[PDB]
């Protein structure tokens, strides 16, 4: 009983928590791996994605060797604060949370060899730059970079516990994505230089592809159908001036409502997204069709029903054809 | 002088034990001063309140013999003596204040009586019954009780000046208007035991000035407007149909505003019924013309339908209004 | 037009090879590097994403230095400790590195390429 | 007096770094939850928030005392000097313990050594939601409880009282959903290293369809019905039928776009989008039907009245059939 | 070394639980404020943000010291061990004392014993509003502060300089998007409550809303829409489809404006001034369409059409000379 | 060896007072800084503030911590910062800032053999940047970040940009959504008061807003609508139904564009450049409809192709002139 108590007390006697193990003697080596409980939601407005991890870390400290009937200990969180631990921080974590409900979600295991094992549970809002030119047919690779903050390359080196591919595990329930689809993750490590010195950075990229089914029904189909709706007015007789005029103008008012709502879903940007061009082209066809009727109306001598105007015959073919051509160029470009 | 007295009080005093432990319950007289009731967030069923909570009890361990009768302490001496663990049961999120110091007081008399006041900002939880919206009333509660102590250890009791208010017009109630206030005491049984719960009820009633102009008048005008097609000549087919359909577009636009400031409840509120019925009234106006036009052209009933609609529709709408308002304003 | 041009290089027994990018802004794109041996394969050399993170190939790790002038939108590759085995056409590629940044297909834009002859 | 002596003796020499029965059998930790309320069930974030009176019971023999038949309720601060299980909620994104007026927490020692430790947590669990059938969907949101730093050889979890461990579920009112039932699970997660005890709490929220009937389906049905009126108008009344036809298309777009702004942003095809897109086709075909009718009569001057006569049957028939398939598919 | 000793000797025998001159006199606190930036005013929450430099100076005979030094700059850690007034803001809601990169505080002690406690805060205060004249309304957002646990017989607050110049709004300290700070008024008074009587220092920041935004966005489109409705009186009575479509569409247009106009306005049960203007505009557009129905049912230009070419423009013209004159004046 | 380094640290910290600046009574302690920006986001015109994250660093020399015999640069644990003296540097226009704490409080302390100390931080601050949006969206905002000592004058402390013009890095790598950083400047100057000069360092960017978004969303829709309103002038005045319906719908369409853009655009209640254009277009469609009302009256009430003919040129001419004035003035 009291034997275990005595072992813990002797460990901190003379141990210094301000000096990394093997200071001025060798390079402290930290072996780490990540378990992803749930890849959190991805926000386009803030361009940041949440993630919950079980962040593990292993390293060897020669100052914590001990001998006794036990082999592996499980220190209290109070004692875990008196032991040097790597200052791992996330290079793009905008606002991360270390849960401590109902107790600090930390676990410090020490072996008689001195090979500390250190796991914790985190929620991270890592930032993710995005290029939304091909909206909504794009595909990003949101990264995750963590490395030491104070210790340079010549002091602390980070390595993955196993092969880098198998050192990040994603739970099958991990995907909390409504609009994206986690294809896979890429794991690699690199070197960064800054104002203070070199560092070792462990990078993980989570590939994401945006689902497109929502936009086709919400925006692409109504826009395509509305343009067809306007182009159908060319089959009305040229003498129905009050009809085609109301037909032509109200279609513009319809497309205006569609364009406005569609951009509300699209996050606030400044460049020209792929969807904005499609809406703009539709907006041009609807405008073009109405102008066509004005040209026809300027040559209608008799207001009572003459034959079909030659412009009407040509517009029945040219207008549906050009829009049909535009769809090929639009979809082939962004789906190859 | 005062330093000596304080050192005497703290010495031989254990703050883990309530006064008169193992003898009798610790009687506590409470008070409140509602500074300002914040906005009533109807979507989340909550309302914000700011108060100056004050409590009073006895503690023989803190008696001192001196000519001084009061020791007005501050927000660095609270933790030394025993403090009741009062919490607000129906509170979603409560904060004390710390700028520029913790807004707390601690006065100790020479006979043991202790006063302990503090300032709080509480986001209490209030259940809203929006059936009669926007002609509804609510009594949002505010309950608090000792957390760990049952009724055999801590007993709350209102003081004579139980609840007080400041300037009522300075309250942040944009929509509701404060009308009344009640304070009640009751006993509640839980798994740990039976506690003593103190409740304060703030009766709130919604003001209908905003909605009358925003919804009830524009809807009523449109329903009136759709009846115009009855007096239009039946040969103006483009005129009657365009007038008929555009009112539906207008009425559809107004139906957006009906569900804009209330949670997505799944019952027909009083507002929903009125807007829905107005939708059908303008809807039936166009169907009536469609029936009339079919029998005139495509095929003594025809003349009557044009004449009957001028009378029946206004009469049908008036009776519905007579029923609707009496069903809510009067009942 | 978005043309990735690579300068420098030549015949040498310490070589700095640059890659100026015009027609597109790669401020948030990985301006990587690649080497293509004659008939063998295409091999990864280096990369540098927005956050200045430098990646290197284990074959020639510690020999090649990669630097990007974010203002000029250009990536400069340094060749040190040259060996006769390094005589191959070097290519500068840019992209988002989808499905990993060590795969050639991950980069949309590609450079013309420059051949460097090494003899000893 | 006597109580002060016994309490001080219990903590004397107590070591919070050792669980009770360190070398003996695993300590039984019987939990029990008293849910207060559920709110902010958000489909956008796929999460929900609930406030609960989480409580834990375990037997530690180091705190046994004799001669005091009173269940001592120590101050909430004493918990920092005792061993408590490292219970954490596996699927929470954010949580805290309310601390007004003090940190909500209780410790109730018992003469036999039984220790009761209760908190009051407003956590935000993570719930994966499948919304394809939205708004005719039944979600299943859980809450996982696990020991962070122990195996079944040291700690064990079990609900206290079995199926009666969780209370207050039936008294919860949600604006939209309806808690059909809840279940309790006591399973051990078995891995290569060992077994990790786990408890599960899970309800089955059923969305209420009433809100969507009045705001979404009825306007969609009524507008579509109106578009069919143009099949009874004379085919020569080009102004009216076009104006009636096109305005219905615009009205549907107003309904469709407005819902997207107010309904939660869930960017994939749901059961509500298929209906709205379904109606928008019917009104589109209604106007397109006339353009075919007008072209046949004038451009090529079967019977022109026949197409209108035929469409007066097929269109209401098809839309009725479409609704029949839709409702039975999702119900 | 000597400087190190002097600081340590001060707290020897000093108790921070007692105000200076306890049982001897009344502690006098002199305060002044430097408003760096009058932060945004939020109509919806009836609150306004403000960042200040709260200076407080009192006298404490227990800290008298002599030596080569004249003015000290104590560490904030030591500042926690010295009695300070518990000044709090009565209408404060969520105040943040900045901690980056250090606790933004400063305690200085002169050889006389007088302290100078300065700190930087971000204060949100309750500013009750009466929007019955929206958007032509003016406001007086206050900011009160006084002691909490000390009555008026123990701690008294005074402005360090003269009251008109003890609060100094910064030269560029105006982050008001819509309002326009006319000037502040500074006064002190006595407030009594249940626990005793206290001294309260007030400050009123008079604000005036800028109407320029609302004229363009709401008033002009509504006036122009109303005029469009009155245009149909000049169309001939025979063209029934033209005038009817004209009447209804404007009603739809007027409905669209009234919906959007109230979105910006914070939701208040009592009807604002603007909402009365829109309804009158709504009444005119509706009345114009009814006028045609009277004309068509009774079928040269009809006398009803000729009369309404004068009555409707005149009545609407009069209504503006009543609405604008009343609220502006 | 390693224990000797422990002795060296214990030598420095022992007897070190954190209340004394380096060279307490002597020359001022120069402090060099070099920010290292990481990202910028949340540039909100609603609150006129922006948020950036930086690796803020400060260099200064303290002769009280120099060590000998160790050719390395000691990198002590970040918790040692509580036992050193650091400048009381604060940002003068920050609304909310914090130091990231995951997984440990991000800061570094590095001691060089000559006593030089480097003290880095990873700070994310929501600095306030007052904006002048009278030319929005053709605006060029200038945002700063004022850095100043709190309780010291230039007699005691002196800030300077370490590394000169290269003190701030990572600016170009930033990618704002709807802006384009053009340049940044470094200012090192002393704010002079009555007491004495206060050192200040200013970092200032020059943001420029992109226009591609508003071209395809505001200007193009409004120009296309206005051109449509001119079609009325090529339709015979006798077409009362067609011209009125075309004219009024555009007026409605412009109103739809204005209101919906207002909700999309940030709420900045004062006149901007976009508002003048939208209001400018609204007048042109209003006059187009009003033009027909004058044509119809003259032909009928006072009964005239000239007025329509003369308007076929003036309206395109005037609107082109309006654009020429607008674009030149705002560019
Ligand atoms: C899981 O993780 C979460 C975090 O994610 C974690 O939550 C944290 O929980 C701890 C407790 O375990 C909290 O810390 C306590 O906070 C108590 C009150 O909190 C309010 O005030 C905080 C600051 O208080 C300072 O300022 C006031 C006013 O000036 C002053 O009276 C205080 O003494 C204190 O002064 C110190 O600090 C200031 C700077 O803050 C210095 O300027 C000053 O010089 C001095 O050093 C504040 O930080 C809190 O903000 C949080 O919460 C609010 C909501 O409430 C939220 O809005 C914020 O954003 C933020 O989250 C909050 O406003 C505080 O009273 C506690 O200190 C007590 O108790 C401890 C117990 O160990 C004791 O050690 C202290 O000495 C002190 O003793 C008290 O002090 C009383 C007040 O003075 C006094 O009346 C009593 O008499 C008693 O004794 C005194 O002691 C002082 C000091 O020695 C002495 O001078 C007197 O003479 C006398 O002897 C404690 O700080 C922490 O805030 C929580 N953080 C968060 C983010 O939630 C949770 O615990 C984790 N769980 C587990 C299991 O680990
Ligand atoms: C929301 O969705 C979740 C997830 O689906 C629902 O949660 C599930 O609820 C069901 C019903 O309550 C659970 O099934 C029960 O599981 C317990 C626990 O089983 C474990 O522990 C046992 C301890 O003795 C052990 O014997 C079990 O081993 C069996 O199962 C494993 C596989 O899991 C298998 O490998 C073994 O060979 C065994 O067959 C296991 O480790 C179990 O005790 C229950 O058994 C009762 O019911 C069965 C019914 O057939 C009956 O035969 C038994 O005699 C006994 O009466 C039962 O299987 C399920 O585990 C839960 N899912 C998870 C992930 O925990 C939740 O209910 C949903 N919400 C709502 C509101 O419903
Ligand atoms: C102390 O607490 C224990 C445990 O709750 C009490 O014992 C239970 O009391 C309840 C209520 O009277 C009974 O229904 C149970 O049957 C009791 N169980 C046992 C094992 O005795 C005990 O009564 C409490 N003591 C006091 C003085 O309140
Ligand atoms: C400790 O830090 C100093 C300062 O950064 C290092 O000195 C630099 O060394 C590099 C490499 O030789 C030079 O390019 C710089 O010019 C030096 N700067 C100064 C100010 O001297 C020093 O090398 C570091 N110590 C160790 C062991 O690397
Ligand atoms: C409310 O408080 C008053 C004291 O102010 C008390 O007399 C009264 O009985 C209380 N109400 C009830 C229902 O007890
Ligand atoms: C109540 C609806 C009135 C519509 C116009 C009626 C005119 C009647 C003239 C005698």
């Amino acid at each position: 009983t009291t034997v275990f108590t005595r072992i813990l007390d002797r460990l901190l006697d003379g141990y210094d928590n301000r000096l990394r193990p093997g200071l001025g003697e060798r390079v402290t080596e930290v072996k780490t791996d990540i378990f992803v409980t749930s890849f959190g939601p991805v926000s386009d407005h803030d361009m940041e994605y949440t993630i919950d991890v079980f962040f593990r870390q292993s390293w060897k400290d020669e100052r914590l060797k001990f001998k006794g009937p036990m082999t592996v200990l499980r220190l209290n969180n109070l004692m875990a604060s008196k032991i040097w631990t790597p200052d791992t921080f996330f290079h793009n974590g905008k606002k991360s949370v270390a849960h401590n409900m109902t107790m600090p979600n930390k676990l410090l295991r020490i072996t008689e060899d001195g090979t500390l094992l250190y796991t914790m549970r985190l929620t991270v809002r890592a930032e993710c730059p995005m290029h939304l030119e091909d909206f909504p047919m794009d595909a990003h690779a949101c990264p995750l970079k963590f490395g030491s903050y104070a210790y340079t390359r010549a002091e602390v080196v980070y390595e993955w516990t196993r092969e880098p591919a198998r050192s990040v595990v994603v739970a099958e329930d991990g995907s909390r994505l409504n609009q994206y689809d986690l294809l896979g993750q890429t794991v690699d490590s690199g070197i960064v230089q800054s104002s203070t010195g070199e560092y070792v950075v462990m990078t993980t990229h989570f590939h994401l592809k945006r689902k497109i089914g929502y936009f086709v029904i919400q925006t692409y189909l109504p826009c395509i159908m509305t343009v067809i709706l306007s182009q159908v007015s060319f089959w009305l007789n040229r003498e129905s001036v009050p009809a085609r005029t109301v037909f032509g103008v109200t279609t513009v008012l319809t497309m205006t409502t569609l364009s406005i709502s569609a951009r509300n879903s699209l996050p606030k940007v400044a460049y020209a997204t792929a969807m904005d061009w499609f809406i703009a082209v539709c907006y041009a066809f609807v405008f073009s069709a109405l102008i066509e009727f004005a040209t026809v109306n300027y040559f209608t001598k008799r207001g009572y029903a003459n034959s079909v105007s030659k412009i009407d015959r040509l517009s029945r073919i040219a207008f549906p054809l050009l829009f049909g051509i535009f769809n090929l160029v639009y979809w082939a470009t962004y789906l190859n | 002088d005062v330093t000596v007295i304080l050192n005497n009080l703290l010495e031989g005093y254990d703050n883990k034990l309530r006064p008169d432990i193992g003898v009798k319950p610790t009687l506590i007289h409470t008070d409140m001063y509602v500074n300002s009731i914040g906005p009533v967030n109807a979507i989340n069923m909550e309302y914000t309140i700011d108060i100056f909570f004050a409590q009073t009890w006895y503690d023989r361990r803190l008696k001192f013999n001196s000519t001084i009768k009061v020791l007005r302490l501050n927000s660095n001496m609270v933790g030394k003596i025993w403090i009741p663990d009062t919490f607000f049961r129906n509170s979603k999120k409560a904060d004390a204040h710390w700028i520029t110091t913790p807004n707390r007081m601690l006065r100790i008399w020479n006979d043991g009586r202790v006063l302990y006041t503090l300032r709080l900002t509480i986001d209490a939880e209030c259940q809203l019954q929006l059936h009669n919206f926007p002609m509804d009333e609510h009594s949002c509660p505010l309950e608090f009780s000792s957390y760990g102590y049952p009724r055999e250890e801590i007993v709350y009791q209102w003081k004579r000046s139980s609840v007080e208010v400041g300037d009522t017009r300075s309250w942040r109630l944009y929509q509701f208007s404060f009308v009344g206030l009640r304070n009640t005491t009751e006993v509640v049984k839980t798994t740990s035991g039976d506690y003593v719960v103190m409740s304060v009820y703030f009766d709130l009633s919604r003001r209908m000035g905003y909605f009358t102009i925003q919804t009830y008048i524009p809807c009523t005008l449109i329903v009136v407007l759709s009846w115009v097609s009855f007096w239009i000549n039946k040969d103006a087919v483009p005129a009657r149909t365009s007038l008929g359909i555009t009112t539906v577009l207008t009425m559809t636009t107004l139906s957006t505003i009906a569900r804009k400031s209330l949670p997505k409840v799944s019952y027909v509120t009083a507002m929903d019924l009125f807007v829905s019925v107005c939708f059908i009234f303008v809807f039936s106006a166009l169907v009536e013309y469609g029936t009339l036009h079919y029998f005139v052209s495509n095929r003594i009933r025809i003349a009557k339908m044009d004449s009957y609609a001028r009378i029946f529709f206004p009469t049908a709408f008036c009776l519905f209004n007579l029923v609707y308002w009496v069903s809510y304003l009067y009942l | 037009q978005v043309q990735l041009q690579e300068s420098g290089g030549g015949l040498v027994q310490s070589l700095r090879v640059s890659c100026a990018a015009s027609g597109r802004t790669f401020t948030t794109y990985i301006m990587a590097w690649f080497r293509q041996a004659p008939g063998k394969e295409r091999e990864f050399l280096a990369a540098m994403d927005q956050g200045r993170i430098q990646y290197y190939g284990d074959s020639v790790r510690g020999r090649f230095t990669i630097s990007r002038d974010y203002a000029k939108n250009s990536v400069d590759l340094q060749l040190d400790g040259l060996r006769p085995e390094d005589t191959a056409v070097y290519y500068c590629a840019a992209g988002a590195g989808f499905w990993g940044l060590r795969t050639a297909s991950s980069y949309h834009y590609w450079g013309q390429g420059t051949q460097v002859t090494v003899s000893s | 007096s006597f109580v002060k002596e016994t309490v001080d003796k219990l903590l004397k020499g107590y070591d919070i770094r050792l669980r009770p029965d360190f070398g003996g059998p695993p300590v039984c930790v019987g939990m029990n939850i008293d849910i207060a309320s559920i709110d902010m069930v958000s489909e956008v974030n796929m999460d929900y928030t609930l406030t609960m009176y989480f409580q834990q019971y375990w037997r530690d023999k180091r705190l046994a005392y004799s001669g005091i038949p009173l269940n001592l309720t120590l101050d909430n601060r004493v918990a920092d000097q005792l061993w408590v299980p490292d219970t954490y909620f596996l699927n929470d994104k954010k949580s805290f313990v309310h601390g007004v007026t003090v940190k909500n927490r209780m410790i109730r020692l018992h003469p036999d050594g039984t220790v009761l430790y209760g908190l009051r947590i407003t956590t935000t669990a993570a719930c994966m939601m499948d919304l394809r059938r939205y708004p005719l969907d039944e979600q299943n949101c859980t809450l996982e409880i696990e020991s962070y730093g122990y195996t079944t050889d040291d700690i064990e979890f079990y609900w206290r009282g079995g199926d009666k461990a969780v209370t207050g579920v039936e008294r919860i009112e949600l604006p939209q959903f309806s808690i059909v039932e809840h279940r309790l699970v006591s399973r051990n997660v078995v891995f290569a290293t060992g077994a990790y005890p786990r408890l599960s709490l899970s309800f089955r929220l059923k969305r209420n369809i009433g809100y969507f009937i009045l705001q979404t389906y009825m306007p969609s049905i009524l507008i579509t019905i109106l578009s069919w009126v143009s099949f009874w108008i004379n085919y020569d009344a080009s102004a009216a039928r076009v104006a009636l036809g096109i305005t219905t298309v615009l009205t549907m777009t107003t309904i469709n776009t407005h819902l997207r702004e107010t309904l939660p942003k869930i960017p994939y095809v749901k059961a509500i989008d298929m209906y709205l897109m379904g109606c928008f086709v019917f009104v589109f075909l209604a106007l397109l039907e006339y353009a075919f009718v007008n072209y046949i009569f004038f451009g090529r001057g079967t019977d022109v009245n026949a197409i209108d006569r035929w469409s007066r049957i097929v269109f209401p028939f098809t839309f009725s059939l479409f609704n029949l398939v839709y409702w039975l598919y999702y119900v």
